[PDB]
Formats: C-alpha cells, structure tokens, sequence
C-alpha cells in the first residue's frame, strides 16, 4: 500500500465577498500554513506535504493551474500506464476554489481535461501495432447513500432517478449493477458527456449559496493495454487494466449554524457520515504502510465501498483541500485543514 | 425586591430541585400545597420571601422555577407526588423522546421546537420581578440534555437578558466512577460555550460526596437523595443573604467579582464542612475555627482534586448561624500562617467573608444534624486543571479512532466541531498555568 | 409517550412472544381478556409502551403475528393468553418456507409482506411518538431468516430514524435442529448488520446450560427457555415504563453500546436466577447480581467472554438500591478484570436503574454486553458455509427459487469482514 498525498490551495478572493472588504487570516511561510484570527487569541499552524499559494500574483512559488498538474496529477497518469489504479479527491465547501481546480473554465483549465488530454497524447504517441488501447468512462453520484447515474433517462419519466445498487464480484471487486458506462475516442466526447452530467448532480440552494452540491460526484475511466499475438500461438498477456477515479466531494455544512430541517438535514447527515468514514479509511490506509495490523472500514459507506480496489493494494491516492483566505469562513476553513491533517497522519 | 430564577435541566437538576424546594419551603414556613399557616397566626413578617416564592392574593405561594428534561418519566413524579399543588403545571415536559446521551440531540434536533416555551416562561417570571439579579441553572455535564439544552439556552439568555449574572451549579464527571461512556465528549462541547456565556460555574462530583457520606455521616449504602440534600444546603448557604438578615451580606453580584479574576477561569469549587451525624453532633464543639479548617481539608471537598497540587486565587466563606466576626478574622489568620495552603502573589487579600443569622434547617428523613452554625466555602483553585486534563486525555483516546462519533453526525454535527472544542479546552488548561506563575522583576 | 411495535416471525417468535405477553401482562396487572386487575396505580401510567387501550377499560397489545403456513395460530389462540391479540393481526399464508431463506424472502414472502406492512402503518400512526420496533425471530428457518429480514429492510426504509431491536436465536457449536442453518444464517447476517441498530444473539445451548446448572431443572421444555428470554425483553424496556433514579431508553443503550455501526451484536444475560433450594441460602445484594451477571454461565450467547475483550457492557438494574454500591461494583470489574476490557474506551460500563422490581423479587437486573467473542459464533458458520458451498450442497432448493450463486458469496465476505473488525480489537495496540 502506497502513501496518501495531501495538498492545500487558497483562492485569491471572491468579488462577492469583496463588497464587505473582510480581512485576511491565512498566511504561508513556505509550507507552514498559519491561521490567525482578527482578535489574535491564538495562532494555528498546519504542516503538510504540499502547499499551493494562489492568493495573489506577486509571491514567488505562485501555483498556477499548470502547477497542480505537474506536481500532483501527472504521477497518477504515469502510474496508470504501469497498470496501477489511482484516485484523486477534492474537499472544500462552497466558494473554496474546488470546481475551479477540477475543471476550471474554458480559458483557465483545471485538472480533468489537462489530464485526459495528455492521456490521449501519450496514447497517440504509443498507438503502434504491438499495442492498442481502449478507454471507457462512467460518471455517478451518492445521494443519501444511493447510487445514481447522471447519464440515464434524463428525468421526466414518471419516476425521478434510478437508485442503482452495489454488488461484489468475487474476484473483480465491488461494482454497480446497471451502470451503462460509455465509450470514448478523444477528449471532446468526455466534455460532452460530462456537461450532460453536472447539470443533473442534485444540487440544492442552501442559505449560504444558491448553488451548493449535496452529492459526491465520481468520474471513473478504465484503461486497457492490449498486446499482440506471439509467434508460437494465440496467447499473450493483454489484460493489463487500470482504473482512474476522480471525486468531487461536498462540504461538511454544520447544521446548528445553518438552520436546515426536513430534507437538507438528511442530506447533511448523509454527507458528514461519508466524510467521516473516508477519513477513517485514509487514516487506516496510511497507518498500514508504517507497519500495523489495522482493519480498513470500507463497508460502512458506499463511496469507500465501490472504490475498494482503487485505494488498497498497490494503488495511489491523492487529496486536494481548498480554503478561503477570509475571516468570515474561519470556522469553516480550519475544519478543512484539520481534516487534511487527519489524512496525513 | 430581590429575586432569583432557578432553572432545572435534566434528571440531575430535577432530583436536586425536589430537595432544594423541600428545604426552602420548610425554611420559610410553607406546606407542600402552598398555603402557609404562619402569616395568619402571627400576622406579620415577610416569611413569604419573594426571592424564590411569588405570592397570590389567595394566600398561595408559587415558586420561581422551571423544569425541562425532554423525558416525562421524572417530572411526572412531581405532577403526581407530594409537591403537585405548589408548582405551576407549566413544568415543561416535552419528552416525546429523550436525548440519548448526545449533545447533538439536546442542541438542535430535539432541543429546538421546545426552547420557545422555556424562553417564554422565563420572560413571564422576569416580568413579575423588579430587581432580578440571577439565573441559577442546575444541570449535568454528562448527558445530552444537560450538555445541549443548557448551551442552547445560555446562548439565548445572553442575547435576551445580557448584563445579568448566571450561575451553573453543575455535576462534573468523576475520574474513575461514571454512569456513561460518552461523558468525555458531552463535557468538552459544553465548556466551549458556557466558558464564553456563563459567569460563575460551580462544580460537584458524586464520588467526593459519596466519600463524604461514609467518612462523616456513617452511611455505607447511600443514594442520590442524600447527596442532593447537601447540594440544597450549598445553594441555601449561597442564597441566604438574599432572603434573611445578617451582619455582612453577600449578593450574587459579589461572587462574580471576588472569585473571578479573568473571565475564562470562572470554575470554582464548593464545600460545606459540618456534615456531622446526630451521634457525632455531640462529642464535638463545632466552632468557627474547626469548621473553617475543615473547609480547607482535601477530604471534605465536594470535588475530587487535591488542592495542594495548586494555588488558590480567591475564596469566599458564607457563614450561617451564631457567628461573631473576630472568630472569623482569627480563623483565616491560622490559614494564612499555614504553609500547605498557598495563595497567588496577585491576591494577598484573598478572602471574601459573609455572615448570616438564620441557622440551617434539618430536613426530616435526613442524615444531617442540628447545628448552631454552618459554613459554605467557594474556592477558585488552579488545581482543577488536573481534573480537566483527565477528561481531555479520554477524549484523545476515543477520538483518534473516531468512536461514538457517528451517533453525533447522525443528528446534526460536524467532525471538526469536536476538534474545535478540544482546541478551546486546551487554551484554558494553559491559562491556568499562566496564572500560577510567580511574577518577576 | 414512547411506544414499541412488536413483530413475531416464525415458530420461535410466536412461542417467545406468547410467553413475553404472559410476562408483561402480569407485570402490568392485565388478565387474558384485556381487563385490569392490578393493585398499584404505577402499572397504568405508561401502559402505552406495549398495549393500546379500548372501550371497557380493556387493553389490547400491539403484536403483528406472521408465519406463512399456520399450525401456530391454533397454538397461540387456543392458549391461555391468545384471545387478547387482534384477529386482524393474525397474518399468515399457506405453502410453508420449508427451511429456505429464499421462499421466505423472494417467493412466498414477497406475496405476503405487503399485507404485513399494512398493519404496521395501522399500528404506527396511532402512536403519539414511536421509539422503535422489536422483532423476535430465529435464524435457521425460513420465516425468521428471510421474512423477518425483508420486513426489517422494508421498515428501515420507511421508518429509518428509529430503533429496530431484533432478539435473534442463532445456531450452535453442536447438535442442531435443522440441516441448512449455516446458509440461512449467513444470508440473514448480510441483511441484519446493515439494517439494524441493536441485535441480541441468543443461543439455545447457553440456555440449556443455564437451566441444567443454575436452575437445576431436570426436564426443561421450550416453555422454560422463553421464560428466560422474556426477562431480558422486559428488562431492556423498563426505564420507559417504570420510573427510577438513572432512567434510560433503547437509544441510550444504542449510543453507548455501539462504537462503530456494524458492531451491534450483543450478548445478554439476566440475574438473579437460582434453584428453589439455593434461594434460601443466598443473599440479594448488588455484588451477588454483578457476579452472577458477569459469569460466563449466565450469558445466553454460547460464547466465552474470557476468550475476548468487552468493548462496552450495560446493566439495567431494577429495585430499591444504592448507586454507591452499583458504581463501585461496576468499577471493581474494570480494575480487577482489566484484560477482559479495552483501553481505548476509558469507562466500559454504564448503569440504568428503575425503582419498580419484578412481581416476586426485591431486586433484579439485566446485562447486555458487546464482546469480541461473538467472533467465535460467526467463525463457525463461515466454516460450515465453505464446507458445503464448495461442493454445491443443498443449493438447488435455493437457485430453484430465484437466487444466483453470487448472493451466497457476498454474505460470506461481509460476515468474514465483520469477524475482522472484532478481532482487530482483541490484542494489544
Ligand atoms: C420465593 C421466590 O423467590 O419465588 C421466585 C423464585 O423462586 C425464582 C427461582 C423464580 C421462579 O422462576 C423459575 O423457577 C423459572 C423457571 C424457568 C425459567 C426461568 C425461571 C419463579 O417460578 C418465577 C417468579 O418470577 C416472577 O414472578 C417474575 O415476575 C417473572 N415473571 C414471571 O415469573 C411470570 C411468568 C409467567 C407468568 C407470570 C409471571 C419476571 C422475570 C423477569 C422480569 C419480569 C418478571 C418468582 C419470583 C419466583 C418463582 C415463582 C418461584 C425465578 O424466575 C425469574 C425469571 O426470576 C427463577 O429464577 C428466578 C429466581 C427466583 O428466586
Ligand atoms: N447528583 C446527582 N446526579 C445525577 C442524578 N441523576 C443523574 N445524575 C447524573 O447525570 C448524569 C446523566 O446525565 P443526565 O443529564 O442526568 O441525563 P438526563 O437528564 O436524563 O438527560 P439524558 O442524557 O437525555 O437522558 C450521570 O452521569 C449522573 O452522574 C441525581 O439524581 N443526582
Ligand atoms: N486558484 C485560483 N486562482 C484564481 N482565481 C481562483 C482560484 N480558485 C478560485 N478562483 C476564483 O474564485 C472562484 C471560486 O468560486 P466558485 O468557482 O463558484 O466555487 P466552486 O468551487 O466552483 N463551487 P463548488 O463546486 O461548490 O466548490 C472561481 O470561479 C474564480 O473566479
Ligand atoms: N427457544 C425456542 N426455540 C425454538 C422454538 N421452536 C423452534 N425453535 C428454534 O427455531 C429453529 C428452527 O427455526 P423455525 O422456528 O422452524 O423457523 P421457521 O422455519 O421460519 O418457522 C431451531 O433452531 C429451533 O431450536 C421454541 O419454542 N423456543
Ligand atoms: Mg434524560
């Protein structure tokens, strides 16, 4: 079992909050990301493996959208060609800079298309006769611990959504029963299928923001390395397979501060449990490498259950936290960083 | 007039009130139904004392208190017991379901839609009072109600009533003894709020009073209605200067000043030295010096913390009965001459003193004895950090594995909130180290 | 007003319930007709926890009997306390399950369950507040193994924010009363770890031992084993009905006794059980009940806690007592017997008290416990399973009613995975 990698990325500022002209709390002495209140009763200091400083375009070591790819995401691609599975997560609440980093906008790209483009580049470089690759994409979510596919039946069909169910092949692993995945050939089809999905992610308008996601979106790609017929006969190790998972999680959203009942409270309760189990899984998996007999609780959550074959074994994991530099979110921001520490140790 | 509103949250607060009022009604001359026979016979005096009991024109007397537990199994013993014709029927049961020993239930999901009645009855009782100066609260740090409803209530009352003393006579969990395996959690999350909102939070521990009940009262098999009858005596020694006369009187806006150096260290202790039995009541003098010295003994403390591992920042001494001042000003000098008892360099004055003329009352069916004098100490010590750390360690032992946490997030809670509360509990065990340091120049 | 909806499922559940209502009625003062013939007022203040009311000061119970293929409607109705149940609640069908988990989950259950739930609604909405459900079934058969668990799923979907207690009889390490016990048990545990908050793993051999060693009964029938299970069934829900000093509920005993969700398989016990001769030569105090409870002979689970570590135990006391004795005696166990407990929970025991004891005693008790020794109960079936599933043993009677082989494998892994969560916490860290 390999090590989990954890990083942090601070957004510059939002023009919406800038009407208030609130203050700055986060500071960076290289890799010790210090936090300070306006009162300065205490001063917190968090140390992580990696740290991205995107507060303003003055400081050296500014981490442009390019800098995340070569630093965190490109090794996932380099290992996927070796047959090993990979996973990337993303943890931050509404307004953190999360979907800016996953995909960005058409002019400032994120992590998904810049990854899937270099993927096809290294394919077309090695699309020889001895080797021939095949890609397949799927995109689903988790709402109240129910799996839904974002690319099926488009709603308005009597019923609302299709609650698929998870099962366990004995040797292949966990899987979803009823997920017509897709086939791809190049990059634009991925963008079309993904724009078709995110419109149907079951978001909801909480008081803090009009668009706040209440689902853990999962994007899975499957890569195969088929080889050719050897001279003696028709048998050749052509089943080298790999699986790339990219998750866009939701925010913790504590409910005492945000007076929410009825259905948002159930959503929140489903979101805080998945996050807790995910943290427990990552901590156990990072404690197994250091030498210990520990049980990894996959089965206590669906997102940790379907991805059992992507975290354990000899696979690689990665996590990106996103925090606001303001003081208004100081109780929110700190929580994220605290979770990241639990992933590091 | 002077008044004090007494709130009683949870089973602990209810079982304490059922003794506190049993004592007050007897101190003032009130039957369990409400009617006093003394006012018609003697024809004078304010024995219907307005600090706790309001009066109706029909000769009836109505207490200034409220009850709420989110479980009707307790208060229904009042609505069907001996004290039913006294209390207002608005004893806010809302117990369609209990709070499962988790703060997340007493805070949001069974603590909302119930609190409005509480904050309405408190307004109704405050409108009846002219010179209100106190919101006493009785709860327990351990349970979901005492931890959650109390924090949902104090944060509301600090908005509503604001510049008004609040006092929490709470039950701190014991190190070894316990009746639950979540008290290390429900206690830390409470401090994170009451530390900011409350003004002076006393603390008692059932282990200490158990020990007191065997080494002094000769009871080998005690129950809770023996300890609650000592807690009632504490609250009566506190609230006596409000009701009865005395040479040196002490109001509730004086503990808040002479025992609270900084706003975050308002967690004192409490004692009551003569708890002697009717057999040992004879064979003994029970003078001011003996009692005052007994208040400074570790064995007689109603909280489990060796005060010799720390220093005293302040201390009050509320006497009750036949006492003379120079007996007191001779008793304290013997304490300052002693080298086991320490005092911070920033408080040589140290002592607040209070005297009252009304002696205690002996509740029948009881273990306490008749005494011509009785005392209650209220000390602020730097030793109770060692009692706080014992909880914090437990937290760190059952949060590294994230145990029992899903029962909290399952009822409206975030993981990081637990971490934030632990950070708040660590800042306070550091300030106690700051105050304990001798200055240098 | 907290309220419990009982459900019977199968022969075991029907007989055990028939003996449980015979033990709650006596506790409350109700006769076979439904009339009140009590002596105290404190039996009616909270009679709503199990019984509904009716016209002539009568009281009807909230039972929902379910057993495809009858043979027991006659046995309960004809019995002494049978004509108190609601006849519309006598649900049943023909074509018995035949000791198959499939016929009681897929074929015959699917065409009966929609008539069962239609009573739960009719018996749930009438409750002012609902604390949870109480099922009584036995693994090994078809009704208790399949139909009860299907009901559990259908009810945890509708009423999720509640408690589904399930007091389950389990197979044994020796002679059994059914040949296909392992497969039904495996396929039930897969559906009882994900959809349940508190289950009691009762075994019959531990009850034969309790009846032959302590009680010194020579010819014990099934109507004497249930007379022990009913004790626990009443003792758990006493802090809702009767008052006390430290009250409780089904949710306090589920928040403290379940550190992680899957580990909700408990290990019950009742004290003071004794022979008629040794009743004159004993004393009734707290420590006697404590020793009789923590002893490995009074547990009903066919597992030895001395082979494992207690994660969390409970003790619902009943009687006029002193908490100075209770807390002291429950701390003495943690201090003396430390290796039988875990260190990453500081205190491993809570206490509950009620001031109102049993009809003929002065102080009773009821012990719940969450040990790792339940490992040994599920390390057995998973062997039997993989002693049979390999050769494709009595399985054509399962595939022949709409079940693939994969469903047999999944339930084998989850159980095994559960065994690897109890055994994680059985050695020093
Ligand atoms: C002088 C005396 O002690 O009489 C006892 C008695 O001797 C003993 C042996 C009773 C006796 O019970 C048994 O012998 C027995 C037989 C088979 C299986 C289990 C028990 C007793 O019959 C049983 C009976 O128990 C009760 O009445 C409780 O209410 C019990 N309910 C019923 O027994 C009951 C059953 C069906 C119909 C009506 C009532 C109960 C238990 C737990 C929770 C609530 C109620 C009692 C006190 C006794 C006798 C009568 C001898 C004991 O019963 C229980 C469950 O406590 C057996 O061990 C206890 C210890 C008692 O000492
Ligand atoms: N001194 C004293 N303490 C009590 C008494 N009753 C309960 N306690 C304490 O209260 C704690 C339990 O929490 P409580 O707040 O009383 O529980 P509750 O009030 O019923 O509310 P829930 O937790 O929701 O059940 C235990 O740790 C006891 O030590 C009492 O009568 N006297
Ligand atoms: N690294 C960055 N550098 C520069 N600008 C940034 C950066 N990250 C975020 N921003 C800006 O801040 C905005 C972040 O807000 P927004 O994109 O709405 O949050 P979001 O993460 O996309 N919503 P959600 O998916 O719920 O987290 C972006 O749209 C940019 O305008
Ligand atoms: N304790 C007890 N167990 C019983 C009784 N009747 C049957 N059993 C047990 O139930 C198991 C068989 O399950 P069964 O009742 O036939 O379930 P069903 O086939 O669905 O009705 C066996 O292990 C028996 O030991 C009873 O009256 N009391
Ligand atoms: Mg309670």
């Amino acid at each position: 079992n390999s090590q989990v990698t954890v990083a942090v990325r601070v957004r510059p500022f939002s023009k919406r909050e800038k009407t208030e002209k609130a203050s700055q709390v986060v500071f960076t002495n290289g890799e010790e990301i210090t936090v300070e209140h306006p009162d300065m009763k205490q001063v917190y200091s968090f140390i992580y493996d990696v740290s991205f400083w995107s507060f303003d375009e003055c400081h050296p070591g500014y981490a442009s959208q390019t800098t995340v790819y070569e630093t965190l995401a490109a090794p996932l691609l380099d290992r996927a060609f070796e047959g090993y599975n990979t996973c990337l997560f993303a943890y931050g609440q509404t307004g953190s800079g999360k979907s800016y980093t996953m995909m960005g906008l058409n002019e400032e790209p994120g992590i998904i298309p810049r990854f899937c483009e270099d993927l096809f580049a290294q394919i077309a470089k090695k699309q020889t006769s001895e080797v021939s690759y095949h890609l397949e994409m799927s995109f689903f979510e988790v709402y109240n611990e129910k799996i839904h596919d974002l690319l099926v039946c488009k709603g308005e069909n009597g019923q609302r959504k299709q609650p698929l169910r998870a099962r366990e092949h004995p040797v292949s692993g966990p899987y979803v029963e009823g997920l017509s995945m897709n086939v791809v050939s190049s990059y634009s089809d991925i963008q079309s299928w993904l724009e078709l999905g995110n419109k149907q992610r079951a978001t909801a308008a909480t008081g803090m923001n009009d668009k706040s996601s209440r689902s853990h979106s999962v994007f899975t790609l499957v890569m195969t390395q088929t080889k050719t017929e050897v001279v003696e006969g028709e048998e050749h190790d052509h089943r080298i397979t790999s699986r790339i998972n990219l998750v866009d999680l939701a925010g913790s959203e504590r409910c005492s501060t945000a007076h929410s009942s009825g259905q948002r409270l159930k959503e929140g309760v489903s979101i805080n449990k998945s996050l807790l189990t995910l943290g427990k899984v990552i901590s156990a998996l990072s404690e197994q490498a250091n030498g210990k007999r520990v049980f990894i609780p996959y089965r206590e959550s669906t997102l940790t259950w379907l991805l059992k074959e992507s975290l354990g074994g000899n696979s690689k994991t990665a996590m990106i936290a996103t925090v606001s530099p303001a003081a208004s979110n100081i109780e929110e921001t700190l929580s994220t960083l605290r979770y990241a520490t639990q992933a590091r140790l | 007039m002077r008044e004090c509103i007494s709130i009683h949250v949870g089973q602990a607060g209810v079982q304490i009130g059922n003794a506190c009022w049993e004592l007050y009604c007897l101190e003032h001359g009130i039957q369990p139904d409400g009617q006093m026979p003394s006012d018609k016979t003697i024809g004078g005096g304010d024995d219907s004392f307005n600090t706790f009991f309001s009066e109706t024109g029909a000769g009836k007397h109505v207490p200034r208190a409220v009850f709420v537990d989110l479980e009707p199994t307790v208060i229904d013993e009042v609505r069907t017991g001996t004290y039913r014709q006294l209390f207002h029927p608005e004893q806010l049961i809302t117990g369609k379901e209990d709070a499962a020993n988790n703060y997340a239930r007493g805070h949001y999901t069974i603590g909302k839609e119930i609190i409005d009645l509480v904050l309405d009855r408190i307004r109704k009782l405050a409108d009846q009072c002219t010179g209100l100066q106190g919101f006493l609260v009785f709860h327990s740090f351990g349970g979901g109600t005492g931890s959650g409803f109390t924090s949902l209530l104090m944060e509301r009352l600090s908005v509503d009533y604001g510049k008004k003393s609040k006092l929490e006579f709470s039950i701190y969990p014991a190190p070894q003894v316990s009746t639950a395996v979540v008290e290390p959690y429900n206690s830390i999350l409470t401090t994170h709020t009451t530390l900011e909102h409350s003004d002076c939070a006393f603390m008692v521990d059932n282990e200490a009073i158990y020990d007191i009940c065997r080494r002094n009262l000769d009871i080998e098999r005690p129950t809770y209605t023996n300890l609650n009858r000592l807690i009632s005596q504490i609250v009566s020694s506190i609230t006596a200067s409000l009701r009865f006369d005395g040479a040196l009187n002490v109001d509730l806006t004086e503990f808040q000043t002479n025992l609270v150096p900084y706003p975050r260290i308002h967690f004192p202790l409490a004692t009551y030295a003569p708890v002697i039995s009717a057999e040992k009541a004879y064979h003994e003098q029970l003078s001011v010096a003996e009692i005052t010295n007994a208040c400074f003994e570790p064995a007689n403390q109603m909280v489990k913390c060796d005060p010799r591992h720390g220093k005293y920042m302040a201390c009050c001494l509320l006497y009750r009965g036949d006492v003379v001042p120079k007996d007191v000003n001779a008793a304290i000098a013997t304490i300052k001459t002693k080298r086991s008892i320490q005092f911070v360099d920033w408080c040589p004055t140290g002592f607040k003193v209070g005297i009252n003329y009304q002696p205690p009352t002996v509740v029948p069916g009881g273990d306490l004895a008749k005494v011509q004098r009785a005392v209650c100490m209220l000390s602020n010590t730097t030793a109770i950090a060692e009692a706080w750390a014992r909880l914090d360690h437990k937290f760190d032992l059952m949060y590294a594995k994230r145990a029992f946490v899903h029962w909290y997030v399952g009822e409206g809670m975030e993981e990081g909130e637990f971490s934030e509360a632990r950070e708040d509990m660590a800042a306070l065990e550091k300030d106690y180290e700051e105050v304990g340091v001798d200055s240098v120049e | 007003m907290r309220e419990i909806v009982h459900i019977q499922a199968g022969q075991c559940g029907n007989q055990i319930g028939a003996k449980f209502w015979e033990v709650i009625s006596d506790e409350h003062g109700i006769d076979p007709t439904g009339s009140y013939h009590g002596d105290s007022d404190l039996q009616l203040e909270r009679i709503n926890v199990y019984y509904n009311e009716a016209t002539g000061n009568k009281y009807v119970p909230r039972a929902i009997l379910v057993d495809l293929e009858p043979g027991t409607m006659d046995s309960v109705r004809s019995g002494p306390f049978g004509q108190i149940f609601r006849p519309d609640n006598f649900v049943f069908g023909q074509s018995g399950a035949g000791n198959n988990w499939a016929k009681g989950h897929y074929t015959e259950g699917a065409e009966l369950v929609d008539s069962v739930l239609d009573v739960v609604r009719k018996e749930s909405e009438s409750c002012d507040c609902l604390q949870g459900f109480q099922l009584t079934h036995s693994l090994g058969g078809g009704t208790g193994s399949g139909m009860g668990t299907l009901l559990i799923s259908k009810i945890r979907e509708e009423y999720p924010d509640r408690i589904m207690n399930t007091f389950s009889v389990m197979p044994s390490p020796k002679v059994s009363d059914t040949v296909v016990e392992p497969y039904n048990a495996t396929l039930s545990v897969h559906q009882l770890v994900e959809n349940t908050d508190e289950t009691y793993c009762i075994d019959n051999e531990a009850l034969y031992d309790i009846c032959f060693r302590t009680l010194k009964l020579t010819t014990p029938t099934y109507g004497d084993l249930n007379h022990l299970v009913s004790a626990t069934m009443s003792g758990v829900t006493t802090c809702l009905r009767f008052p006390g000093q430290l009250n409780a509920d089904l949710r306090k005993l589920a928040v403290n006794m379940v550190p992680f969700p899957r580990l909700h398989f408990f290990m019950p016990g009742f004290a003071p059980l004794t022979s008629r001769g040794s009743q004159q030569y004993r004393a009734l105090t707290v420590p006697e009940l404590t020793q009789q409870m923590f002893d490995s002979k009074n547990m009903m689970a066919a597992c030895d806690p001395r082979h494992g570590r207690y994660l969390t135990v409970a003790a619902i006391f009943r009687g006029r007592m002193s908490m100075k004795e209770v807390d002291e005696q429950m701390l003495n166990v943690q201090n003396k017997n430390s290796s039988y407990f875990v260190e990453w929970i500081p205190n491993n025991v809570k206490t509950a008290v009620c001031d109102i004891p049993p009809r003929g005693l002065k102080m009773s008790a009821t012990f719940i416990g969450n040990s790792t020794a339940i490992q040994e109960l599920f390390k057995r079936i998973s062997e039997q399973f993989t002693a049979m599933f390999r050769r494709k043993a009595f399985l054509h009677w399962y595939t022949g009613e709409g079940m693939d082989e994969m469903e047999f494998t999944e339930a084998e892994s989850n159980m095994n995975d559960l065994v690897s969560e109890y055994q994680q916490y059985q050695d020093a860290t």
